[PDB]
């Protein structure tokens, strides 16, 4: 509707000295058309009639002029539409990607991926490659048609005659064929979305389906979603059709109605022959451009109110606190949870954690231990402020987790995944992940640090090797040593191992045991068996989400 | 004369939206000006 | 290069040429309108207003045909675009990441076969409507039309000489817009990643970056549409001044009438030139997929081989092999063992010595650059690619989820949807069962992507519900001897050492840990690519003492 497209205005208006420069030209070039016609004619007619040559040269002179002025300033109008297009999509896609990664992470549970990045590259387009012609068309027909209605003057009290039976006609079928094609867009682009899922499945995982040998599975699986697609697309080019014909009926039927009437006025009425063919001509015009207009904008309302989830995305509030202010100079490590209980947001009413009320302090390493699904994971996850709890609260210093700063608080407390992902890259550049400035004199310490130099030198150009997407050029081992050095280097105060070590050989394993060498961290280790933490401090057991 | 025509009157709409006319040559830009 | 949009066009060569005779039908009527009901200043109302509404008819039914055919070949090319791509080597998915791949399979095709849809009904129209304004110009006068004719051709040697521009220009202009998608997939991916480092304002400017590359060149586009808008304009009133002149000097009184045909030829041939920079932006578009489409992959074709009957029989005989990235550092040296049915075989070592090469090579996901690798004495190509893959079954280090259905997921991959029973038998064999059923959809629960709802054992407990519910003849377990739960390892050793279908398999354990190895028959240490000790845990350990396991 008009309100989305008010929005699309909002953020188009940045682009307004493309387009007054736009409006310039197309009326210089419009003004420059209306010439050429005068020229022609007087050389058909000099060319017809007694000839001269003199007069046939400066006819055809002028009218080669005037076919400079006119050409030049429409492709210099066209040039100027197709740029700010351009720039509109962009800053489009821009403010969509930005506004994608402010959601909470409840968001991204409910949605696929394949089905965001299709969006972010389809919808924006639909919503912005109509403009080099659809509005070109608009306002040329909308400065034009004012020009031929003007000329009422011929004969005054009939193009009111006009209006008064034209409309009404027209306008009900532009809205009831505009409220089934709306529909048809949306269908499709909620369709196309869910096609291109499909690609993103089969690429992302392909190692496992060569695996199983699936991969012509996926290839009927695609081809069922285009069927789809197609038929989508074929339901709304017949209606579009269909729309055609019933248009050019309407209008054939209402000129030669009027041309009757025009006729039989001129038996008495203020009309003569040359009039009456002079006041068609206007008519027909006016009646074209009215019914070129309406369809124009009719179209632009739709194409824009096809695309209404990208708009939903991009003003969506997150499930998030208000962020946080506190930064302070010095931070003391010491961390507590108060009668703390969680229930995932996106599948409610099935608590996770019963009650919590386990503390940490500086030095003293705790090790939390508990079966499958018992909701180590969770605490970890709560600990780092990606989920907020429902009850009770986690302070941190004696503060609130949620009052800390975002870049300080996750630079002050980091964590290593159970299984960790790697962005594509160099090493080094993942090492040094999510810093704004890191020397190679810190990531080299945090090498050695997580027994990594050992096989960093041996890459293809040392730390400055490239590492495949995901992860997928280096060994498990390589990349926990690689996300083990990731928290190493941004010298945390509080350090989370949530499984840190189960995918390391036992050399690995008993040699960085030591996390509390320098005695001024805050170690928090998950195990799967009490075994490997018969070191810890203090042993935490964990259960159906309580604790011992 | 007045030479009918059989292409659009502008040439930047695909001629699926034609929109057929009565008088043809009659109707384009030249007849605007007319005079 | 432009005989391929062609070639994926002529698969139906019949709706086209319908719609080019309903459009020439509907020319001629259009035609015929004045020489029935008078040339000007018109009882005679009825049969032109009849003319009209057959012509609209006409247009309407071949405006159906052309869309219905074009959607029809959108469908087929966007298919078999991703069905070629799916057949690439394993080798090739290294070198281009799935953001780019998917870029260019669902935006590329889509743009190629929009601008097809757009061009080709515009060309043909125009094309017969200039051929009838010109069969009307030699009835105006013969030598004119000639000498325009002859002209004509001259006007065609700029857009010819600028050609190749368009098309290196849109090729960087689609690179660019697949190198953005991929990092917004891998961005999009791993949110809870790029939360807990704060590298959201990163991951943005870098997409930032690409943007404004794609920026640089629409700048280029739109100054090159502006000048191609003036030449095309200038060449054709050129050529209706220089018949004009020719006019003049000719004086003769019917030349008005030539002169009014001329003055619709030449816009005609304005439209024609026009079309032919959008035909090579689109030439130039369609570079990569028309590249998937047809190149060769590396890996061998499958074979035959199908027999009713198979035993687990896999040998070694001096395999090494070489990554395609890093030919020249050779990750396995010289490899050589065999398994047998009933057998457990331990493959031990440390990080990064080969574990993984070696159960990817074992799945014919590479091919070997040394020795040969044989099954049952047949080499692994020689077998029909789904037989293999149903004859041989693997758990991976970090097994791959789809967001399906548990039941779709334990039964991935399989001809036939089996029975519920299986399912059940398979779930409770993995020890899955111990919490499918706690489940409050059972079996139909949905699964988030990549597995993010499961816990850590259940995955690998779903996996290797997942390998078994074919009865494989060749199992490997990289990681399925750590995650599990109590129950579920107890069902692991069960299966592995007691059950009794034991001696219709072999079983590759992969595992640096204790764990399981102490009850396999052979034990196989694998360090730097090599084996360096084989046997069984006491003569293993005899030889060393304690060999591992110090403290
Ligand atoms: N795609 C690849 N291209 C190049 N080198 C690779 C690739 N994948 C793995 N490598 C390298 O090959 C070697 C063997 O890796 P592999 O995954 O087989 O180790 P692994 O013994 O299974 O490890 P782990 O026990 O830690 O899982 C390593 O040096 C690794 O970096
Ligand atoms: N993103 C999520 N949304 C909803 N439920 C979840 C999510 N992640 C985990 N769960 C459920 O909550 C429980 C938490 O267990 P978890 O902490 O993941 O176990 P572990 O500590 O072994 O990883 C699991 O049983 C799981 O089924
Ligand atoms: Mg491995
Ligand atoms: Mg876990």
């Amino acid at each position: 509707n008009k309100v989305l497209m008010w929005r699309l205005l909002k953020l188009s208006r940045p682009d307004l000295p493309l387009l007054v420069a736009a409006f310039f030209f197309l009326v210089l070039a419009v003004l420059g058309e209306t010439l050429i016609p005068h020229y022609s004619g007087r050389v058909i007619d000099i060319l017809g009639g007694d000839f001269d040559p003199h007069a046939f040269a400066s006819a055809i002179f002028f009218m080669c002029l005037f076919s400079f002025g006119s050409s030049l300033s429409a492709g210099c109008r066209g040039g100027c539409f197709t740029y700010t297009m351009s720039r509109i999509n962009l800053r489009i896609r821009e403010q969509l990607f930005s506004s994608l990664l402010r959601q909470d992470l409840g968001f991204f549970q409910e949605t696929k991926t394949g089905e965001l990045n299709s969006r972010l590259s389809s919808d924006t387009t639909l919503m912005s490659n109509w403009l080099p012609l659809n509005a070109n068309v608009l306002l040329r027909s909308l400065v034009k048609v004012v020009g031929l209605y003007g000329f009422m003057l011929s004969i005054s009290p009939r193009l009111t005659l006009l209006s008064l039976l034209h409309m009404p006609f027209t306008i009900a079928a532009e809205k009831v064929y505009n409220t089934r094609h709306q529909e048809v867009l949306r269908e499709i682009q909620d369709a196309v979305a869910r096609a291109g899922q499909v690609v993103r499945e089969a690429v992302g995982g392909l190692q496992t389906v060569r695996s199983f040998g699936a991969e012509e599975h996926e290839v009927c699986r695609y081809k069922e979603a285009l069927e789809q697609c197609r038929q989508l697309y074929w339901r709304r080019d017949l209606e579009r059709a269909l729309y055609l014909l019933v248009r050019r009926v309407l209008h054939l039927g209402v000129q030669m109605l009027m041309l009757s009437c025009g006729l039989q006025q001129m038996q008495d009425g203020e009309l003569t022959q040359g009039s009456l063919l002079s006041f068609m001509i206007y008519q027909e015009s006016v009646g074209s451009y009215v019914q070129t207009l309406v369809y124009i904008y009719g179209d632009m309302l739709s194409n824009v109110g096809a695309a209404e989830k990208v708009f939903s995305y991009m003003d969506r509030q997150p499930n998030l606190p208000s962020p946080g202010t506190l930064a302070p100079t010095t931070l003391q490590g010491v961390v507590k949870f108060q009668d703390v209980s969680f229930a995932y947001p996106n599948r409610p009413d099935r608590p996770v954690l019963k009650g919590l009320t386990f503390t940490l302090r500086p030095g003293e390493v705790t090790a939390l231990v508990g079966p499958n699904g018992s909701g180590k994971s969770t605490v970890a996850a709560l600990l780092q402020n990606l989920y907020q709890p429902t009850g009770g609260q986690v302070l941190l210093d004696e503060k609130p987790i949620s009052q800390y700063e975002h870049c300080y608080l996750h630079s002050q407390v980091v964590s290593v995944g159970q299984e960790p992902v790697l962005f594509s890259g160099s090493v080094r550049n993942n090492i040094a992940y999510g810093l704004q400035s890191c020397e190679d004199d810190k990531v080299m310490a945090a090498a050695q640090a997580a027994h990594a130099d050992d096989f960093i030198q041996e890459m293809e150009h040392g730390i400055y090797t490239d590492v495949g997407e995901k992860g997928s050029q280096l060994a498990a081992g390589q990349k926990q040593r690689l996300a083990i050095a990731r928290a190493l280097v941004r010298d945390p105060r509080v350090l989370i191992l949530d499984e840190a070590t189960s995918a390391l050989d036992v050399q690995c394993e008993q040699a960085l045991q030591d996390w509390n060498s320098r005695g001024d961290r805050t170690v928090l280790v998950i195990a799967h068996r009490l075994q490997t933490v018969q070191r810890a401090h203090q042993i935490l057991v964990l259960q159906e989400g309580k604790l011992q | 004369q007045r030479v009918r025509r059989l292409l659009p009157c502008d040439l930047d709409i695909h001629p699926s939206h034609r929109l057929l006319t009565l008088m043809n040559n009659c109707v384009c830009d030249g007849a605007v000006w007319n005079a | 290069p432009v005989r391929r949009l062609l070639g994926c066009l002529g698969s139906e060569t019949r709706r086209l040429s319908l719609f080019l005779v309903l459009v020439v039908l509907s020319s001629l009527g259009e035609m015929a309108i004045p020489f029935f009901t008078g040339r000007l200043t018109d009882r005679n109302l009825t049969l032109m207003s009849i003319l009209t509404i057959a012509s609209a008819v006409l247009e309407f039914v071949g405006d159906g045909i052309y869309n219905n055919t074009m959607g029809h070949v959108h469908s087929h090319l966007q298919g078999e675009v991703f069905g070629a791509v799916l057949r690439q080597e394993t080798e090739f998915f290294q070198q281009n990441q799935t953001g780019n791949i998917m870029s260019r399979v669902t935006e590329d095709t889509s743009t190629l076969s929009d601008s097809l849809s757009e061009n080709l009904s515009l060309f043909l129209w125009y094309l017969v409507r200039g051929l009838c304004l010109l069969g009307i110009m030699l009835w105006g006068s013969v030598s004119l039309t000639m000498v325009t004719l002859i002209t004509l051709p001259l006007l065609f040697l700029l857009p010819k000489k600028v050609g190749k521009w368009y098309q290196l220009l849109e090729v960087q202009v689609r690179e660019s817009l697949a190198k953005s998608s991929q990092v917004a997939i891998e961005a999009l991916s791993a949110m809870p990643t790029v939360r807990s480092f704060a590298n959201e304002e990163g991951e943005a400017q870098k997409f930032r970056e690409k943007l404004q590359e794609i920026k640089t060149l629409n700048q280029k586009e739109a100054v090159a549409y502006a000048v191609n808008s003036w030449t095309t304009s200038i060449s054709g009133m050129l050529l209706k001044v220089g018949i004009l002149y020719i006019g003049g000097q000719l004086v003769s009184g019917n030349l008005v009438t030539f002169v009014l045909y001329q003055m619709q030829f030449t816009q005609a041939v304005e439209v024609l030139l026009s079309i032919y920079p959008r035909v090579q932006k689109a030439v130039g578009s369609s570079e990569k997929i028309f590249e998937y489409l047809d190149r060769t992959p590396r890996c061998p074709p499958s074979g035959l081989l199908t027999p009713l009957h198979l035993e687990g029989l896999v040998q070694f005989q001096d395999v090494s092999f070489a990554y395609p990235n890093r030919p020249d550092v050779l990750v396995l040296q010289g490899l050589t063992f065999t398994l047998r049915p009933g057998e457990v075989t331990a493959l031990v070592g440390p990080n990064g010595s080969g574990k993984s090469t070696v159960a990817a090579l074992l799945q014919n996901l590479y091919q070997p650059t040394g020795g040969q690798l044989l099954l049952d004495g047949k080499p692994l190509p020689q077998y029909e690619h789904r037989y293999l893959h149903r004859q041989v079954a693997a758990v991976g280090q970090e097994p791959q989820v789809f967001g399906r259905s548990l039941q779709e997921n334990i039964a991935y991959g399989l001809t036939q949807k089996p029975t519920m029973e299986e399912i059940t038998a398979a779930a409770v064999k993995s020890g899955a069962h111990s919490f499918i059923s706690g489940l409050p959809q059972g079996y139909d629960t949905e699964v988030d992507e990549a597995g993010s709802q499961l816990s850590g054992g259940q995955r690998q407990a779903v996996a290797l519900a997942r390998a078994l519910i074919r009865k494989p003849c060749v199992l490997i377990l990289d990681d399925a001897t750590s995650a599990l739960d109590a129950n579920s390892q107890l069902q692991v050793e069960q299966l592995l050492y007691e059950s009794p279908e034991r001696y219709s398999r072999s079983v590759l354990l992969i595992t640096q840990h204790l764990s399981l190895v102490e009850q396999a028959d052979h034990i196989l240490f694998l360090e730097g690519g090599a084996i360096r000790e084989g046997g069984t845990h006491q003569q293993l350990m005899e030889k060393k003492g304690c060999y591992w396991a110090m403290v």
